[PDB]
RNA sequence: UUUACUUAUUCAAUGAAGCGGAGCUGGAAUUCAUUUUCCACGUUCUAGCAUUCAAGGUCCCAUUCGGGGCUGAUCCGGGUU
RNA sequence: GAUGGGGAAGCUCCGUUUCAAAGGCCUGAUUUUAUGCAGGCCACCAUCGAAAGGGAAUCCGGUUAAGAUUCCGGAACCUGG
């Protein structure tokens, strides 16, 4: 009744905020990994332009997904591949796929790695 | 010592920004907050029927210890008492054909509105306590006048809590008392003298006094300046 | 049949001020224990021109009684007012140029600026580029001063309704003919879209009362009853008279 | 400036980049000449009574 | 029981202390909420009357209507 | 019909900061020398500065850090004005 | 243009800081855990609204059938860590 409260405002008190503790899981099965590497590369590019990348600027050309962003690509191709990756470049093609350039590092040969994935 | 040194602060007008100071007197407070200020002081602001404001009479803190004392002698069955009782009645009476009386008669303060109300109405309660802070009022402004005219003694308590405590309730709004055990019926004589002296005996003279009507602090003090002045002279 | 140009003006679609490059509401201190009961030295930091507005405005800093920081308020400038001056503003400050008093701390005949109608109100009279209130006297017993305002009206006031110490700075602006459409454009744009008015005697009988007729003309008396309705009050509203002003004013 | 070392944003003085060379100094000369001032002052009102 | 007095008393409105209590209460009113959750009725007797029971899924609402 | 009251209602402002009533002190009128009355109540040569529960004073504990209470900054009514 | 509120039979309208208990970011201690209790500092307030307003930082040379301040070569810079 006689506390000092020097300021003539008054603040809405903070009280205990307790965590959920749910009766049930929401979900009950965590969904899978939406985007793994297999989904992430959905196919490497064929063309003309981008067998000319492969063989001469060290750059693997693949379709990916639209959702993913460069950092999911060059952990994907990473993975699949067994390759370091210097650089993505990503563009949205005119048809509404995601190209994905993906530049190795100099150690790698993407030709050699072009190979052995099966398009010459 | 030689150290420090005195360097009093001029809290004048225009000088040295004010320190903090206790504000509470000017604390925006909750609407919750100034609607209940509010409401308590426009209860008293208007005047008062005297139907209401009788219950601005309470008992003392002297004879509202007293009957809670005696009160108390008599509160009814906890939920675990009232097992032990149903356990030591059946485990008596099934086996010995008595006809359930393994338990002796009992002896509890009477609760509930309706049922004190009914017990007034029968001239069965000795002694009705009746809450001063039933916040629907109409719910016990009947009463004081109820057990007038049936001839029961009844006193203007301070606390539905503190009867809500006797009757192992949060609230209770009243307490009656029909029986009283032997030891205890001399102890409840004195106190319903004390308390027919303050309340049914006054009943007849604070039926006719109005409530209320009284003014806030400053309007006070400019009454008291203008009677002073003007009637004073 | 068509809603009239005043009517229009209510909606404040295109009829609302033009606030944009204006420096804040002019407005005396807000009414508090310091200028309740002595003073407050404020400093004139600048005099600005304020768009839209004929009279310059006062930035003057105060320190916060309070809380260590500044307050800046923004004051119509009094004739005489400087950069640098120290402002006082309370029941104590001294009877000087740009002080800011009570009405009831000035004697009769002071001559004050942007009075307060009620006390704490910061300011509602006489701000307008040259005018001023007079204080005619004071009503000590049911405190009040009466004052003359720059219609000429008489105002009794609450005795604790402050006023700044002079006139309204940009006096005569008014004695200027304004020579030029151009200028009365340049006018309006800072302050609102009322500019510049077609006659209705000029337009149609859809578009006002005073439209239409095979030679403009009125066709009944311009003098509107005060009871008319929207529509209606164009022309002189309750005129309690017409014709060339001749003779004296300050009727009794 | 805040691609930049204190030195280029500063000068080394009572209010560096804040305040003018000629500013400060007035600001010296009226903390001083006002303080004196208050200090008569209070003499003359202790001894005035 | 209490209900019929309740209910008999409800009935002079007009008396001085139910003007009081009128005054009082729609003063309250008047400041909470336009509605806003009654934490119990202010008439039990005309609450049972009309239904209500004094058990978990029961709930009073006060509202303020434009007349 | 005219007057009073304030809590309904209405207007306004504020970060609801100093409201009301007493009291202290300071130039006073006089007392029945009880008590009555009024005024003020830390700031005005200067475009400086003014903030860290304010230093100081006093008291307690607990020791190497210090921490806390009161006063500084009168009391009471919690009616924000 | 939500919210708090108010209006409207209602679709919805007003209003945008307003008559709201509208707050997180700091840390002595707590480290039964860097949190809750528990020391203390700051709030008159969502959000949307500009590919010409404000705004962190990149240039040159070369390269394609068609991309370039984005690719390649070289040389920088800014932001966060
Ligand atoms: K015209
Ligand atoms: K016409
Ligand atoms: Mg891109
Ligand atoms: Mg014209
Ligand atoms: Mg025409
Ligand atoms: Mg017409
Ligand atoms: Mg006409
Ligand atoms: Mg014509
Ligand atoms: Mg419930
Ligand atoms: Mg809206
Ligand atoms: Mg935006
Ligand atoms: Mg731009
Ligand atoms: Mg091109
Ligand atoms: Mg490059």
């Amino acid at each position: 009744a006689l506390k000092v409260r020097t300021s003539a405002t008054f603040r809405l008190p903070k009280t205990l905020k307790l965590a959920r503790a749910p009766k049930y899981a929401s979900k009950a099965v965590p969904h899978y990994n939406r985007l793994d590497s297999y989904k992430v590369i959905e196919q490497p590019i064929t063309s003309e332009t981008a067998m000319k990348k492969v063989e001469d600027g060290n750059i693997l050309v693949f379709q990916v997904s639209m959702k993913a962003n460069k950092y999911q690509i060059k952990k994907a191709v990473k993975e699949l591949y067994e390759v370091d990756v210097l650089k993505v470049n990503t563009l949205v093609r005119p048809n509404g796929t995601k190209k994905a350039y993906v530049r190795l590092t100099a150690d790698y040969d993407a030709l050699d790695i072009a190979n052995r994935i099966g398009y010459i | 010592n030689p150290l420090t040194h005195s360097t009093p602060k001029n809290f004048g007008i225009g000088q040295a920004v004010q320190p903090k100071r206790n504000l509470s007197r000017y604390v925006k407070w909750p609407e919750y907050v100034r609607v209940q200020r509010q409401k308590k002081i426009l209860s008293i602001r208007l005047k008062v029927p005297p139907t209401i404001a009788q219950f601005q009479y309470t008992l003392d803190r002297n004879t509202a210890a007293e009957t809670f004392k005696l009160f108390n002698k008599y509160r009814p069955e906890t939920a675990a008492e009232k097992k032990e009782r149903l356990t030591k009645e059946a485990a008596a009476v099934a086996e010995g054909k008595s006809k359930q009386d393994a338990s002796p008669k009992p002896y509890a303060v009477k609760y509930g509105l309706n049922h004190v109300v009914a017990l007034i109405e029968n001239k069965k309660a000795k002694l009705v306590l009746i809450a001063n802070d039933v916040d629907p009022i109409e719910l016990v402004v009947f009463l004081p006048a109820l057990c007038k005219k049936m001839g029961v003694p009844y006193a203007i308590v301070k606390g539905k809590a503190r009867l809500g405590t006797l009757v192992n309730q949060k609230t209770s709004a009243v307490a009656a008392l029909t029986e009283v055990r032997a030891e205890d019926e001399a102890a409840l004589a004195k106190l319903v003298s004390t308390i027919d002296a303050n309340f049914a005996d006054k009943y007849d003279e604070v039926k006719k006094h109005w409530g209320g009507g009284i003014l806030g602090n400053k309007a006070q003090a400019k009454m008291d300046k203008r009677a002073k002045n003007s009637d004073s002279a | 049949g068509r809603v009239i140009r005043n009517q229009r003006k209510g909606a404040g679609s295109i009829f609302t001020s033009h606030t944009r490059l204006r420096q804040g509401a002019a407005k005396l201190r807000t009414l508090d224990y310091a200028e309740r009961h002595g003073y407050i030295r404020g400093i004139v930091k600048q005099i600005v021109h304020d768009s839209g507005r004929g009279a310059p405005l006062a930035k003057v800093v105060f320190r916060d009684p309070y809380k260590y920081r500044l307050r800046e308020e923004i004051f119509i400038a009094n004739e005489g007012v400087h950069t640098g001056q120290f402002i006082y503003a309370g029941k104590k400050a001294s009877l000087n140029v740009g002080n800011v008093l009570p009405l009831g701390s000035v004697p009769e005949g002071t001559i004050v600026s942007n009075v307060e109608e009620k006390p704490g109100d910061r300011g509602a009279l006489a701000r307008a580029s040259g005018n001023y209130v007079i204080i005619i006297g004071h009503n000590p017993d049911e405190n009040k001063t009466r004052v003359r305002l720059p219609s000429g009206a008489k105002k009794v006031i609450s005795s604790d309704a402050r006023g700044v110490i002079g006139v309204i700075a940009g006096g005569g602006r008014v004695d200027k003919p304004l020579l030029k459409a151009g200028r009365a454009f340049h006018k309006y744009r800072l302050k609102r879209n009322s500019w510049p008015k077609t006659r209705g005697v000029a337009m149609n009988p859809v578009d006002h009362p005073h439209g239409g007729g095979n030679h403009q003309h009125i066709g009944k008396a311009s003098t509107i009853s005060r009871g008319a309705v929207s529509g209606q009050k164009a022309g002189l509203i309750a005129a309690r008279r017409t014709g060339l002003l001749r003779g004296s004013q300050k009727t009794q | 400036y805040a691609t930049v070392s204190k030195t280029h944003k500063t000068v080394s003085r009572a209010y560096g980049g804040s305040r003018c060379a000629n500013c400060v100094k007035e600001r010296i000369i009226r903390a001083f000449l006002i303080e004196e001032q208050k200090i008569v002052k209070k003499v003359v009102k202790e001894q005035t009574e | 029981g209490a209900y019929k007095y309740l209910e008999e008393l409800q009935r002079k409105k007009q008396s001085d202390v139910l003007r009081f209590l009128q005054r009082v209460r729609v003063w309250e009113y008047r400041q909470k909420n336009v509605i806003h959750r009654a934490a119990r009725p202010t008439r039990p007797d005309k609450a049972r009357r009309l239904g209500y029971k004094a058990k978990q899924g029961f709930v009073i609402y006060r509202v303020r209507v434009r007349r």
